[PDB]
RNA sequence: GCCCCUAAGCGUGUGCUAAGUGGAAAAGGAUGUGCAGUCGCGAAGACAACCAGGAGGUUGGCUUAGAAGCAGCCACCCUU
């Protein structure tokens, strides 16, 4: 899926899910973007699901721009274990999305088809979203 | 009858109505007769 | 009642007529041989007829001529129409002769305008998809 | 979803005997290795759990999977009822994997199923309509794929395949012609056929034989030696060479349950002419004075329909 | 009507109204295309019968500058506005009310300067 | 989970000002 | 041309700016080679109208106190969530 | 907190809600309703409704036993 080739520190603290986004709050690569209206840890599998849905709806034309990258590692203590004895091994890759940040952008010649593709991708994401357009 | 929390038109001749405090898709085709929970 | 365009073929045609006339009631032999008597003067293209049945034995014959939509097809040597209408044009016909010989088919067209009825005929030809 | 449960059940049933030692060994080794598997997820998921480790957890998931597979059989019977009720003549394509089993079904009919070069990829049976070149329609089914010494935990994952095999008329084992020892595949496929016809007692169906990839073959027999099984048709799915001969002989070898009759129809009842012309596969006729000398392999619904309007000529 | 497109046809019909010689405000109800086209080809270019929107044509005949027959635009008015003739080109036009039973002529006003409930059975007929 | 859900919604009250002990 | 009407700001800061935005008045600053920062509160929705009608590279009339001054927008400030105009930078233009 | 239990308002002035909402809940679904916009049509009569026409070349052609507006294809025209 999506993974960072190398990470300096494999076990990190939880990304801070606070405040609205300060950068990336605009369509800069395409024509239609999927802004985010809630805080979420969006994992690499969710990103691949959304990307595949977008790339299969239009299925021929236009590019898909995935702004966020799942580089933050989320750990997971092994099952049926008691609390203690160290932090668990990394299990999930998340992107600390924030409200206002545009997660996906797209450029397809047919407007309504692009809108419907973005709608069909919003359903794969754990948060609210809306269709934002380069033409402000 | 399709009791689903999401009820949508399925064909060109499906109408969504509010009957007895419930959303129903009434269509000539009985296969599209969907009623929201 | 039926504006069936009976084929010009004067050699054994009822089966084609027999269905369309056995779904109603008219003498098959009388109808066939009267149309065949008309074809004795009409051997070009099978001219159309509107058999006007009222309750039995209509005995009515009026001429509307056969491939008007393709009178141009018939009078060029080119057949099979065009199975790619406007994808690419198929065949070659003359643009002056359509305007000229539109006279015969103007007898049942809409308006008496000469160039515009020629455009009618050009439309029926370009329906195939051809150059004319 | 069905496969992601059958595969997981097969892996659990294979790993349950070998829990201690080996099982803990891949419990220690968690990197996504070849044994790392993944279950039906494939993209890990329970792949980080591989085949799980705990016998208690394995037992619980096994019970749930048994119940779920039970459900997805009374689903499949429903989905196949329409074919069963209509009794459309079914033809299935079996054989060793990578023997052009899906290319044939994309070749005779323009199905368009995945034709990847790797090993078992068409792991879920799919069926498609088809018309015998001359007459009747049919249905065509391509199966999963057979291997020498097939695993004994995968019979459930093959159960739907077996069902399609039993419910068939013309069985087709497709042999990869351009491959060493083109008979080793055949013996294993045949043996699978016998165990199927034994487990579900039924009259064995005729087995149509086709040699595939003979376009690239160097003629391993190049003779009646290449006729290692003399009854076979040498198709080339990559080029579509024996399609005509295959499409002809497969129908001729399916048997016809039609009813060929000669009937005449006065023109008033053109409904019958249309019904014979759209359901019955008329050979030909001459367009008679009042009717037609139709010689149609009419079916059972219309067999008694056309009895009244018969003819003797 | 069509705010922009209306005035074009209003002006066209108006100029043909003032250019013509008379008027027969008639009933076109029940005119199947066959008989209507037979009429269009019978009177020909003269009295070139072509229905126009009655609400607009009230202002169109006034655009030509004349009033009158505008009074009786109740119902589906049909207009001919005969080009050259008066008597010989109106015989069949009025008598189509006898032959086809259609085109009962309410009429009411001739040329925009002469009112007559006998708009057809006048000189136009005799 | 009814009991805990009620005991937690109990804090959302005018007199408690949205915070209860053991919420 | 664009005919916008502008008013100066008597109170500046966070609280005054939010209060101005609460009454549909986008705050703005007038600066440039005029070498004098003018703190203005521009009535809203008409700023938006002209920005949608012509674009950022336009010429605002900005009748401040009965005195006309031509300017051009240089820097905006939209809220990422509630897309509006939080603050606009106007560059002085002398003819 | 102020209708009775239960001390004090069945307070006054503007609106909203029909769900007993008030008096638990999500993704999502939705002709619920109010308010403030904007855009399109329209007294030259719009929208709904009723009365008429709704034509001809023509059955456009290919296609097929057959497809004639209405298997399905291309075009998707000409005239009144
Ligand atoms: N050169 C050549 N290649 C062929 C021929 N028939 C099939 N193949 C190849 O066999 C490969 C395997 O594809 P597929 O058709 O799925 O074979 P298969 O037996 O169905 C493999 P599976 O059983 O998993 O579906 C394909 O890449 C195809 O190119 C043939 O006649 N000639």
């Amino acid at each position: 899926m999506l993974i960072p080739r190398k990470v300096k520190h494999r076990k990190q603290h939880h990304p801070e899910q606070r405040g609205i986004a300060s950068g990336g709050t605009s369509v800069s690569f395409g024509d239609y973007g999927i802004q985010a209206l809630e805080h979420a840890y969006i994992t690499n599998r969710q990103i691949e699901s959304a990307r595949i849905a977008i790339n299969r709806h239009i299925k021929r034309g236009g590019k898909v721009w995935i702004n966020i990258f799942p580089d933050r590692p989320l750990t997971k203590k092994p099952a049926e274990t008691r609390m203690g004895s160290g932090k668990g091994s990394p299990e999930w890759w998340v992107a600390n999305v924030k409200p206002g940040r545009v997660l996906f952008e797209l450029s397809y010649p047919d407007e309504k088809t692009a809108r419907d593709a973005l709608t069909r991708a919003i359903h794969k994401l754990p948060i609210k979203a809306r269709i934002v357009t380069r033409e402000e | 009858m399709k009791v689903n929390p999401s009820v949508k038109p399925i064909c060109d001749k499906c109408r969504v109505i509010r009957r007895h405090g419930r959303v129903m898709v009434i269509c000539s085709d009985p296969r599209h007769k969907q009623r929201q929970g | 009642l039926i504006k069936l365009q009976i084929q010009a073929g004067q050699a054994n045609p009822a089966p084609p007529v027999g269905p369309a006339l056995g779904q109603h009631g008219v003498n098959i032999m009388e109808f066939c041989k009267a149309y065949n008597a008309a074809t004795e003067s009409q051997r070009g293209n099978v001219i159309p007829v509107e058999i006007t049945v009222y309750e039995d034995r209509s005995f009515t014959f009026a001429l509307k001529t056969p491939p008007a939509a393709k009178l141009l097809l018939k009078a060029a040597g080119v057949q099979k129409g065009s199975g790619e209408p406007h994808k690419t044009k198929v065949a070659k016909v003359t643009w002056d002769q359509v305007r000229e010989i539109a006279e015969t088919k103007k007898a049942d067209l809409n308006a008496n305008d000469i160039d515009a009825a020629a455009k009618i005929i050009a439309g029926t030809a370009r329906s195939m998809g051809i150059t004319v | 979803r069905e496969g992601k449960a059958q595969v997981s059940l097969a892996q659990m049933e294979y790993m349950l005997p070998r829990l201690r030692g080996w099982g803990e060994s891949m419990s220690r080794q968690a990197g996504g290795r070849a044994g790392g598997a993944g279950g039906g997820v494939g993209t890990r998921g329970p792949g980080e759990t591989k085949i799980e480790t705990d016998r208690r957890r394995i037992r619980e998931r096994m019970a749930k999977l048994r119940r779920e597979i039970r459900d997805m059989k009374k689903i499949r019977d429903t989905q196949r009822g329409s074919r069963r009720r209509s009794e459309i003549p079914s033809v299935a394509i079996v054989g060793y994997t990578n023997a052009g089993k899906s290319s044939l079904l994309n070749a005779l009919t323009g199905a368009g199923v995945l034709v990847e070069n790797a090993l078992f990829a068409t792991l879920e049976p799919t069926t498609r309509r088809g018309e015998f070149e001359d007459g009747r329609p049919f249905v065509l089914t391509d199966t999963v794929g057979f291997v020498r010494h097939l695993p004994t935990q995968l019979v459930e994952a093959f159960r739907s395949t077996l069902e399609e095999v039993v419910d068939a008329d013309l069985l087709i084992h497709v042999v990869d012609g351009s491959d060493v020892n083109p008979l080793a595949q055949i013996n294993a496929v045949r043996t699978v056929i016998n165990e199927v016809v034994a487990e579900y007692d039924i009259a064995p169906p005729p087995e149509l034989l086709v040699v595939n990839k003979i376009d690239a073959a160097t003629g391993v027999g190049l003779a009646q030696l290449r006729r290692a099984l003399p009854d076979a048709v040498f198709v080339s799915a990559r080029t579509g060479d024996g399609l005509d001969k295959l499409r002809s002989r497969m129908g001729e070898l399916v048997e016809s349950t039609d009813a060929t009759v000669d009937v005449t129809i006065p023109y008033d009842r053109g409904d019958l002419v249309a019904r014979v012309h759209t359901d019955g596969h008329v050979d030909a006729t001459e367009h008679t004075d009042a009717g037609t000398r139709i010689k149609a392999r009419v079916p059972a619904p219309l067999a008694a329909t056309l009895r009244e309007y018969a003819t003797f000529a | 009507m069509a705010k922009a497109d209306k005035a074009t046809a209003v002006a066209d019909i108006a100029e043909q109204f003032k250019a013509s010689t008379a008027t027969v405000v008639t009933e076109y109800r029940g005119l199947t295309v066959a008989n209507l086209a037979e009429l269009r080809r019978a009177l020909g270019d003269s009295a070139t019968y072509t229905v126009a929107k009655n609400t607009l044509v009230k202002r169109a005949a006034s655009e030509a500058g004349i009033e009158g027959l505008d009074e009786l635009f109740a119902g589906p008015t049909a207009i001919a506005f005969v080009k050259g003739e008066a008597v010989d080109a109106a015989k069949a036009i009025k008598k189509f009310a006898k032959d086809n039973k259609a085109l009962v002529i309410k009429g009411g006003y001739m040329d925009g300067k002469a009112l007559s409930v006998a708009d057809v059975e006048k000189i136009a007929d005799l | 989970a009814k009991r805990g859900r009620k005991k937690r919604d109990r804090k959302h009250s005018k007199a408690n000002h949205g915070k209860r002990p053991n919420a | 041309p664009n005919k916008l009407t502008a008013n100066v700001r008597t109170r500046t800061g966070k609280g005054a700016s939010r209060q101005a935005r609460r009454d549909g008045k986008v705050p703005a600053v007038l600066y440039g080679h005029g070498t004098d920062p003018q703190h203005l509160e521009l009535n809203a929705r008409d700023f938006a109208a002209v920005l949608r009608s012509h674009g950022t590279n336009a010429i605002l009339t900005l009748d401040i106190e009965g005195t006309e001054q031509l300017a051009l927008t240089k820097a905006l400030d939209v809220h990422p969530i509630r897309r509006n105009i939080q603050h606009a930078d106007l560059l002085v233009v002398q003819r």
